[PDB]
């Protein structure tokens, strides 16, 4: 349910629903980015 | 939970001879299930039938019919008489009175053993023994034994 | 009619009502506070605790070691009985028994005292108490030390120990722990009973066990001898908890209400606590640092445990091991999945589905918790750096947690976090003291407070309140605050350790029966009302009186 | 001042338990089951003898059900969510988890198979368990403001309980399965000395000989390198079954395979384990060490490990049906085909209700004025009505259903004494001295008082 967006221009943690438009909450730039996901990153190191 | 074979079309509803000996009447949203076209029944000699196979009735309140089975269920099998003239030949009859005439997929797993240990993948596909791992540093997606995998 | 005061701590009473022509013990409570004053047990030979400096009377030395400051007993930790003198105990008849909390020293009533009586407890109650009498009588006997300190004791002596050891009281009624075989002598003499369930003894009162939320199988009493009754509220919970809640409209029209078991440290919040509790455990485990958290092996670290288990995920801590040490873990989590008849209306539900009831079932099989019997087995084995341990007795004084307490401790990463409030805190660290690891205090007492049991007793109406005599005044913590005491119209009846209350409450009609013959012969003369006068002959069998015509 | 009893299901017959109870002036139906062997409509008991075209909520104060047994409470649905009643419908803990599960799988059973066009579906199944008030053992649960019921262990199956409906001075002990013999996962029925005015009881009809003899079949079977088929139809069975052969394993040492197929067996099993306390002491004892019903050795048939040779023993769904034929038929001529019903076929049945003697001791422990026969056999109830009017010298009824069954009572009047009276009849007649005092019987209560507290308060 909680999805977090970071906008392009002010990098702010911006917590918003589905369906209400992308619109960062106090800058008003309309592109955000998804946060790097919380599964498990693990590279060999070659 | 209830399949059945419908034996008349008509403009808006279905008649559908189930497992009762009784004619429902049914409106046209019912759902479809796939037929068991290999599925095995056992008559009261023990022998193997299947489907389009002409078997005798020698029990129950319709015995000395002959029909043929056109799909099946745990205890009872579908049966046809060309020369029956009610219901359009559809009847049922129990099958034991009659006669022959994972949640592995889609979880993180490490290797924990083997020439590919500590690899971190997620599993594509599995099975009772091995397991479809799509290995997260590299391009490949490799078979596990599941004894050598861990979820984590 | 009488009610005899065997004990003066509020959570953990020992009653002894005398009603009618039945003596009933209402709980017996083993003051383990005495235990603080002693010198902890530890699981193997420390050298911190082992060549601590001893303290001089002049007037001992090697009774007495001083550490930080504070004078330490040497011996083996002794237990403040219940006072077993004040009335004989062989005279009681019936021990009604509340919390498992509440049937500690049930071995030294039932052994030492020649009591003959019975024991009415709940399922649970038996069972959780018959592993917290397990783990108690382990911990005193994994490495037995010996009660060598006697002459402290004394009453030319006690005077002139510094406070914590002074202000000790009834020193000379303490005593070692029980042995198991005096466990489970004490514990084949309990009749197993249920909520609601209606107990004749001899055929003079009526004793039910009504259900009171605070702990899965704990009970309030109501004891009915035909028109009086007395209510005996015990610890019991208001709140959203797993057990059953609590039955307020059976205590109702009762002649006198006695009470014990209410929140200590009151002003306190159990669900900021619970928030306190995992944010520290959160913070400490996010630096690398140890959480040890001394708790009972049931109880709060159930609501803990699943408070933690709707955490982890949201704080990411899912690589973070809870270790569950105890000589009775495994047997507590099956004791608490299998008890779901107990438990409310919300986890009982889950066990209608094909479902464990407590959350925390799934920790195992998940890994997240992992439980041992002993940190030896194979706890050495499977242990991780950064993690959260559940163990030991809460007292500070033996179990697991003083080993962990004597590792830990010299690490400011460290944490020990405190959720019972049944010990004092900084009694608790007390022979510890010089330690660099940070202390968390957040009891999350989930008992009755002040507010709570002012609208219980403003919906129940009794005729009279027993308390104890530090529910009439003021907390000595706060001693200024007039909302946290028991305030009623009338001006309650408080008792102390020791001291007999006469109850003013005895009324005439003593029910009767009369069988149809006697009924016919009577004719109701009008008055305006009827009158009638009987002649007849009284039978009375199993204090049941019956009239039957001449 | 009477107690009438009609009971509209069973009375002189097995099947379709439904007794009615009329105790001073309150209705209270003891179960409400469904009659197998029917299928003409006569499955759920006839509930036009209470109300035609009536609310029922009304005239019932309360249900009870005695155990899951789909003769005790297969009707429970139809009567709750078609006939229409929204009262309190009191139940047994374990029961209210069995009776969803075996409710479902007869409206599986009887909807897509079997014959029925008048029936309940699943969502007034659920809407029937929402109505569902469970009780624990021994609790005195007030559903009035003066009629009180209280359960008591019956040992019959998981959660079977034996209900006393008292009211007032007049209690009625109803017991609708039990056995005083305990089996190897239930205790025996227990009831203290309440001498009820009424006993309502089954009335229908070695054990570890029989079950050495199986075992040792079993264990001969298994020995020899064969599989056995052992058919399950009961819960209770399936349970005493699996606990009996489970221990034999564990004692054995042997470590061939036992397993249990179906989705409906697997739930018995969670539901047994979460019941512990309803069990027998050896289970409730050891269950410290270990569940008993967490099988270290009955494992889960994947289609009986995809029907693999060698030795292995294996649990059938039904007792006939699906499940159970293609593994009859697939080792028939084998070398051990070993199949016990309740090709080698051994006969090895285990009883799950009480005997004669059972039933006898029964009466003469909870000691009533008078017993009513439900639940059996004609002949066995005309036995046995002659058996207790003989032994006991005790009243017995032979009620048919619909037949009701009325008894006088003798209510005693409650009166208060004063203590000053009682204490003085204490002193005096205690070295047949007379009691000589006033009743003063005024509005709502009496009060017996000696003459001066007559004249003092008159
Ligand atoms: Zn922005
Ligand atoms: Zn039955
Ligand atoms: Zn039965």
């Amino acid at each position: 349910q909680p999805m977090i967006y970071i906008c392009g221009e002010c990098h702010t943690e911006n917590e918003i629903k589905s369906r209400d438009p992308i619109r960062c909450r106090e800058c008003g730039y309309r592109i955000m980015y998804k946060k790097r996901t919380k599964r498990l990153v693990v590279f060999d190191a070659r | 939970q209830t399949v059945g074979v419908i034996v008349r079309l008509e403009r808006e509803t279905f008649q559908v001879l189930n497992m009762y000996g009784k004619v429902v009447t049914v409106r046209h949203q019912v759902t479809r299930k796939k037929d068991n076209r290999f599925a095995v029944a056992l008559d009261s000699e023990q022998n193997n039938i299947h489907v389009k196979d002409i078997v005798k009735v020698i029990d129950g309140p319709h015995s000395g019919r002959e029909g043929e089975i056109r799909h099946l269920f745990r205890s009872f099998a579908f049966l046809h008489c060309k020369k029956l003239v009610e219901n359009g030949g559809m009847f049922v009859c129990k099958t034991r009175h009659l006669v022959l005439a994972n949640e592995l997929i889609g979880q993180t797993v490490r290797i924990s053993q083997g020439p590919y240990k500590g690899y971190i993948g997620v599993v594509k596909d599995a099975t009772e023994s091995t397991a479809r791992v799509e290995l997260h540093s590299t391009c490949q997606t490799i078979s596990v034994d599941r004894q050598r995998l861990t979820t984590v | 009619m009488k009610l005899y005061c065997l004990s003066g701590h509020p959570t953990l009473p020992c009653n002894v009502l005398k009603f009618k022509s039945t003596t009933i013990m209402l709980d017996c409570g083993l003051d383990m506070t005495s235990t603080l004053n002693f010198l902890p047990l530890p699981l193997v030979q420390s050298p911190r605790l082992s060549n601590l400096p001893g303290w001089s009377l002049k007037d001992l030395d090697k009774e007495l070691k001083e550490c930080s400051g504070h004078v330490f007993v040497d011996s083996v930790p002794e237990f403040c009985l219940p006072e077993t003198e004040l009335i004989d105990l062989s005279t009681v008849d019936v021990i009604l028994i509340s919390n498992y909390h509440c049937m500690m020293a049930l071995p030294y009533i039932t052994e030492h005292t020649g009591f003959t009586g019975t024991v009415y407890a709940t399922e649970p109650t038996v069972q959780i108490g018959r592993l917290l009498m397990e783990e108690l009588v382990n911990f005193i006997e994994r490495v037995p030390k010996a009660q060598s300190a006697s002459l402290w004791k004394n009453k030319d002596i006690q005077r002139l120990l510094p406070s914590p050891l002074k202000d000790a009281v009834e020193v000379s009624t303490w005593r070692r722990c029980y042995t198991m075989q005096e466990v489970n002598s004490a514990l084949s003499k309990i009749q197993l009973v249920g909520y609601s369930q209606k107990i004749e003894l001899f055929g003079a009162v009526q004793v039910t066990p009504l259900s009171s939320g605070y702990a899965l199988g704990s009970s309030n009493w109501i004891i009915q001898s035909h028109y009086e009754k007395v209510s005996y509220v015990s610890g019991s919970s208001l709140l959203t908890t797993h057990p059953q809640p609590m039955d307020q409209a059976s205590l109702k029209n009762s002649d006198v209400l006695v009470l014990t078991g209410l929140t200590q440290i009151p002003t306190a919040n159990p669900d900021g606590m619970v928030g306190e509790f995992c944010s520290n455990l959160a913070l400490t485990v996010r630096n690398g640092g140890n959480v040890l958290v001394p708790c009972y092996p049931s109880g709060v670290i159930y609501d803990l445990l699943e408070c933690l288990y709707q955490y982890i995920d949201s704080a990411g801590l899912s690589s973070v091991p809870l270790y569950f040490i105890s000589p009775v873990a495994n047997s507590s989590l099956e004791f608490s999945q299998i008890f779901a008849e107990w438990l409310c209306h919300n986890k009982q539900s889950k066990v209608y589905l094909p479902e464990p009831p407590f959350p925390h079932a799934e920790l195992i099989q998940t890994n997240k918790l992992k439980h041992y019997p002993s940190i030896h087995g194979d706890f050495s084995n499977d242990f991780r750096q950064p993690c959260v341990v559940f163990t030991g007795h809460p007292s500070l004084r033996f179990g697991d947690v003083v080993h962990f307490m004597e590792l830990w401790g010299k690490s400011s990463l460290n944490t020990v976090i405190f959720t019972e409030p049944d010990f004092s805190y900084l009694e608790a660290l007390a022979p510890y003291q010089p330690l660099a690891m940070k202390c968390i205090y957040c009891p999350i007492d989930t008992r009755l407070n002040f507010i709570q049991v002012s609208k219980l007793l403003k919906e129940v109406q009794p005729l009279h309140v027993v308390c104890p005599e530090q529910y009439t005044q003021p907390p000595p913590a706060q001693s200024h605050r007039m909302d946290l005491m028991i305030d009623c119209q009338p001006p309650a009846m408080s008792y102390r350790r020791a001291e007999v209350l006469a109850l003013p409450f005895k009324r005439r009609y003593e029910k009767i029966e009369i069988m149809p013959e006697l009924a016919d012969s009577l004719v109701p003369m009008e008055i305006k009302i009827s009158l009638a006068t009987v002649s007849a002959v009284l039978h009375t069998k199993d204090n049941k009186h019956l009239l039957q015509p001449p | 001042p009477e107690i009438r009893v009609t009971p509209l299901g069973a009375g002189q017959d097995v099947g379709r338990s439904c007794i009615l109870v009329s105790i001073a002036g309150k209705n209270v139906m003891l179960d409400c089951g469904m009659h197998m062997g029917f299928n003409d409509d006569r499955r759920f008991p006839d509930f036009s003898y209470i109300t035609q075209n009536g609310r029922l909520t009304d005239f019932l104060d309360c249900v009870i059900i005695s155990h899951f047994h789909l003769d005790h409470c297969g009707a429970l649905p139809y009567f709750s969510e078609m006939v229409g009643y929204d009262g309190p419908i009191y139940m047994t803990h374990p029961t209210q988890a069995i009776c969803p599960i075996l409710l479902e799988d007869y409206r599986k059973i009887a909807v897509d198979k079997k014959g029925e066009a008048n029936f309940f579906t699943s969502q007034m199944i659920k809407d029937c368990m929402k109505k569902v008030v469970a009780v624990h053992l021994h609790q005195t649960v007030q559903v009035d403001d003066e009629l009180e019921i209280k359960a008591y262990y019956a040992g019959h199956v998981l959660g079977a309980a034996m209900f006393q409906i008292k009211v007032g001075s007049e209690s009625v002990v109803y017991t609708g399965d039990y056995n005083m013999t305990p089996d190897r996962h239930l205790g025996a029925a227990w009831i203290d000395k309440c001498r009820p005015n009424l006993l309502i009881t089954e009335s229908t009809y070695s054990k570890r000989c029989r079950e050495r003899d199986f075992l040792k079949k079993v264990h001969e079977t298994v020995e020899r390198g064969g599989k056995v088929l052992i058919p399950v139809f009961a819960l209770g069975r399936a349970q005493e079954l699996c606990i009996l052969l489970e221990t034999f394993w564990e004692r054995m040492n042997l470590k061939v395979p036992i397993y249990f197929s179906t989705g409906l067996t697997e739930k018995a099993n969670h539901y047994y384990k979460l019941f512990i306390p309803w069990t027998n002491q050896k289970i409730r004892k050891t269950f410290v060490q270990r569940n008993m019903f967490e099988f270290k050795h009955i494992k889960a048939f994947d289609r009986a490990f995809a029907d693999n040779p060698g030795p292995m023993v294996v649990f059938a769904t039904p007792g006939h049906a699906g499940q159970s034929l293609q593994i009859f038929r697939k080792w028939a001529g084998n070398e051990k085909n070993m199949v016990i019903m309740p090709m080698q076929v051994e006969y090895m049945s285990f009883s799950a209700h009480a005997d004669a003697k059972g039933i006898m001791q029964l009466v003469g422990q909870a000691e009533p004025e008078s017993v009513l026969l439900v639940h059996g056999e004609a002949k066995k109830m005309e036995f046995l009505k002659q058996k207790i009017e003989q032994e006991l010298r005790v009243n017995c009824y032979m009620p048919a259903n619909g037949e009701t069954v009325t008894l006088p009572t003798s209510p005693s009047i409650p009166v208060g004494i004063s203590l000053g009276l009682l204490k003085r009849e204490m002193a005096q007649g205690l070295l047949p001295r007379l009691l000589h005092g006033t009743l003063i019987m005024k509005e709502s209560n009496f009060r017996l008082v000696s003459s001066e507290q007559a004249l003092k308060e008159l």
